[PDB]
C-alpha cells in the first residue's frame, strides 16, 4: 500500500498505529520531539509489555538548525531506601514491589518537550488516550508476550483485569481496552507532569508499589530529575559522525564494535563469498567479545569515576590494539579478551 | 523495551528507546492508575550470583543510582551536518549488537533500510560463553563459526527488535521490524 520512502518526514514505531500517531503529529506542525513523545504513549499502550510511563528512556536529538546533537536521560533511578545487598536471588530482582525503580519517563518527555515542543502538551496524549478507552486489536508483538507470560497472568487478578478474556489472556486480533490508564494519561495531560511527581497521582504510585513490598517513597519521586547532556558521545566512521549515548548506557560498547570493525573496511564484497563472509562474521563476533570483555568497567557516572575509561573504550588505538589480538581462523577463551573488573 | 527513530522535515531527528525492563515489568500492575511498573532493579549487579556475569562492583545498588543499561539510541550525521540515519534496538540483551549489525548492513554492505532491518542476525557478549544465531541465517556462516571453533546454538524466536531511517537521495527511507510487526509512516 506504500513504499516507505518518503519525501519530507518518517516515523518508524514497532506498532502501525503509533507510526501513524507520529506522522500524523508532524502533518499538524509537530517536531520530532512532538511527534516522538506522541508516539511513545501509542506504544506504552500497544506494546504494554515493552515499555511505558511506568518505566524510563533515553533520547538522542539532533537539531538541524543547531546543527547539534544531544542526550536527555530520563532512566530509573535507585530509591534512597535501596542498599547493595537488598536482592539474594534473581527471583527477588525480577518480580514484586521490591524489582521496582523509580520512574522517569514522564520527567523525561516534559523536558524533551520543554526544549523542542511546537505542539501543546495535552496535543500529544489526545490521540492516546482515544486509544485506550476505545480498545484496539492485540497486535503481533504483544500476542506473543502474552503467550510467553501467560501462567504469571492468569494467576494474578489484576493483570488478568486488563489482559484476559474470560480469565484467558487475550490473542492476536482480540480486543485490548486499558480504562485505568487512559484516566491516568487525561490526568496527565491536564494537570502536567507535576500529576504524577509531586501531584494528585504520587500517592497511589508509593501505595501501590509499597503494596507489594517495594521501598518507592513520595520523596523519591518529588526528588527524580531527567537530566540533560550536551555533549553525547560521538565516533568517525568515514564520510559521518555517530551520536549515542555514554554510560550508563551502551554508546562506549557500540563505539568499540565499530570501532574494531571499521579497520577491515568491510564492502559488498566482504559478503559476494562464503569464504569471505565466513570470515566477515566471524571478525563481527571477536569485535563483540572484545567489547563486551570491557563493559563491566562500567556504571553510573555519577558514582562510578568512568571518564577515562569510556575515552579508552573510544578510543582510536585502543580500538586497534585489539583488533590486532582477533585471529582470523579461530576464537578463544574468555580469558583472552581480558574482561577487567577495576 | 521499544525503540522508534523520527525524521521530521525541517531535518531534525529523535532516535529513543523505552523501557519497563522484562516482559510485563515488575508484574505489578496499579489497580486504580492502570500503572505498569518496570523491574529495572534487576539491571544492577549483585555481590551474589550469576545471570553469566559475576558480581561487578561499578554496577552494584546504591540510593540515587542508575542501573548500566543495554541500550544505544544512535544518530548517524554527515559531515555537511544533514542527518544520515537514525537508528537503535530493543529485546533483552541482545540491543547493542543488533544495533551494529544494522549500522554495518547498511553503511557498509550496501543493504537497503528494510534489508538493514530483515536480515538474520547473530549474538556474543562474552558472559556468557555462547554464540547465538537467528534460525534463517546463512548457513556458511554457521559453519565459518563452527570450524573458528565457535560453538553456535540455535535462537528459539528471534534476536532483537530494530527501527532504522537512513537518508538517501530519493528521500528518507524507512522500516519497522516485523519480528515484532510494526511498520512506519510518512509523507
Ligand atoms: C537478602 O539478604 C540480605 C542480608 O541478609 C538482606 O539485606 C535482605 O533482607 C534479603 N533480601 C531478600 C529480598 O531476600
Ligand atoms: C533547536 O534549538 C532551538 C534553540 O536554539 C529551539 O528553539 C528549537 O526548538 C530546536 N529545533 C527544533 C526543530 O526543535
Ligand atoms: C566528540 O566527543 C567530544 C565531546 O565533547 C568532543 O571531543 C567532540 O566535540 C565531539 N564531537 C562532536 C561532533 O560533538
Ligand atoms: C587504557 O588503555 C590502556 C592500553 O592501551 C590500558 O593500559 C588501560 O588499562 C586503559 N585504561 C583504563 C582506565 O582502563
Ligand atoms: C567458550 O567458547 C569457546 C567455543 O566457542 C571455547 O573455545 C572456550 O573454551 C569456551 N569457554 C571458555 C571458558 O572460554
Ligand atoms: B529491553 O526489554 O530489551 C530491556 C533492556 C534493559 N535491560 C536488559 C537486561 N535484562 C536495559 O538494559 O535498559
Ligand atoms: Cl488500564
Ligand atoms: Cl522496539
Amino acid at each position: 500500500p506504500d513504499n516507505h520512502v518518503y519525501t519530507r518526514a518518517a516515523v518508524a514505531a514497532d506498532a502501525k498505529q503509533c507510526s501513524k500517531i507520529g506522522r500524523d503529529a508532524l502533518r499538524d506542525g509537530g517536531s520530532a520531539v512532538d511527534a516522538a513523545i506522541a508516539a511513545l504513549l501509542c506504544v506504552g499502550l500497544m506494546n504494554a509489555h515493552s515499555m511505558g510511563i511506568g518505566g524510563g528512556l533515553f533520547l538522542t536529538i539532533y537539531n538541524s538548525t543547531t546543527r547539534k546533537a544531544e542526550v536527555i536521560n530520563a532512566r530509573e533511578v535507585a530509591p534512597r531506601l535501596a542498599f547493595a545487598t537488598m536482592f539474594n536471588s534473581s527471583e527477588q530482582s525480577q518480580k514484586g514491589g521490591l524489582s521496582v525503580a523509580v520512574p522517569g519517563e514522564i520527567r523525561g518527555y516534559e523536558l524533551a518537550h520543554q526544549r523542542h515542543g511546537r505542539l501543546p502538551w495535552a496535543r500529544l496524549f489526545q490521540p492516546s488516550i482515544q486509544l485506550a478507552r476505545q480498545g484496539f486489536p492485540v497486535g503481533k508483538g504483544l500476542a506473543a508476550a502474552l503467550e510467553n507470560k501467560r501462567t504469571v497472568i492468569e494467576q494474578q487478578p489484576v493483570l488478568c483485569e486488563v489482559f484476559c478474556r474470560d480469565r484467558k489472556v487475550l490473542r492476536e486480533g482480540e480486543r485490548l481496552t486499558l480504562p485505568q490508564l487512559a484516566d491516568t494519561y487525561e490526568t496527565l495531560a491536564i494537570e502536567g507532569a507535576q500529576a504524577f511527581y509531586n501531584g494528585s497521582l504520587t500517592a497511589q504510585i508509593v501505595k501501590d508499589i509499597q503494596a507489594a513490598g517495594g521501598i518507592v517513597t513520595a520523596e523519591d519521586l518529588n526528588n527524580y530529575r531527567a537530566e540533560l547532556i550536551e555533549h553525547p558521545l560521538n565516533i568517525s566512521l568515514g564520510d559521518a559522525v555517530l551520536y549515542m549515548p555514554s554510560a550508563p548506557l551502551s554508546g562506549p560498547v557500540l563505539a568499540l564494535i565499530l570501532n574494531i570493525l571499521k579497520g577491515y573496511n568491510f564492502s559488498r564484497e566482504s559478503v559476494e563469498s562464503p569464504e569471505q563472509k565466513g570470515l566477515t562474521y566471524h571478525r563481527i563476533v571477536e569485535a563483540f567479545r572484545f567489547a563486551y570483555a570491557k563493559r563491566t568497567l562500567l556504571g553510573d557516572p555519577k558514582f562510578v569515576d568512568v571518564t577515562e575509561v569510556v575515552r579508552n573504550m573510544t578510543s582510536e588505538f585502543f580500538a586497534a590494539q585489539l583488533r590486532a589480538q582477533i585471529s582470523d581462523d579461530t576464537t578463544h577463551p574468555i580469558s583472552y579478551y581480558k574482561p577487567e573488573f577495576y | 523495551t521499544a525503540h522508534l527513530s523520527v525524521v521530521a522535515e525541517d531535518g531534525s531527528a529523535v532516535s529513543a528507546t523505552s523501557t519497563i525492563n522484562l516482559y510485563f515489568g515488575s508484574k505489578v500492575r496499579s489497580p486504580v492508575s492502570g500503572i505498569l511498573f518496570n523491574n529495572e532493579m534487576d539491571d544492577f549487579s549483585s555481590p551474589s550470583i550469576t545471570n553469566g556475569v559475576p558480581p561487578s562492583p561499578a554496577n552494584f545498588i546504591q540510593p540515587g543510582k542508575q542501573p548500566l543499561s543495554s541500550m544505544c539510541p544512535t544518530i548517524m550525521v554527515g559531515q555537511d551536518g544533514q542527518v544520515r540515519m537514525v537508528v537503535g534496538a530493543a529485546g533483552g540483551t541482545q540491543i547493542t549488537t543488533a544495533t551494529a549489525l544494522a549500522i554495518i548492513y547498511n553503511l557498509w554492505f550496501g543493504y537497503d533500510v528494510k534489508r538493514a532491518v530483515e536480515e538474520p542476525r547473530l549474538h556474543n557478549q562474552l558472559l556468557p560463553n555462547v554464540t547465538t544465531v537467528e534460525r534463517n541465517i546463512d548457513q556458511a556462516v554457521t559453519a565459518a563459526l563452527e570450524t573458528r571453533h565457535h560453538h553456535t546454538q540455535i535462537a528459539s524466536t528471534f534476536i532483537a527488535v530494530v527501527q532504522a531511517i537512513v537518508r538517501t537521495a530519493g528521500g528518507w527511507a524507512a522500516a519497522s521490524d516485523s519480528r515484532k510487526g510494526g511498520e512506519p509512516a510518512g509523507y
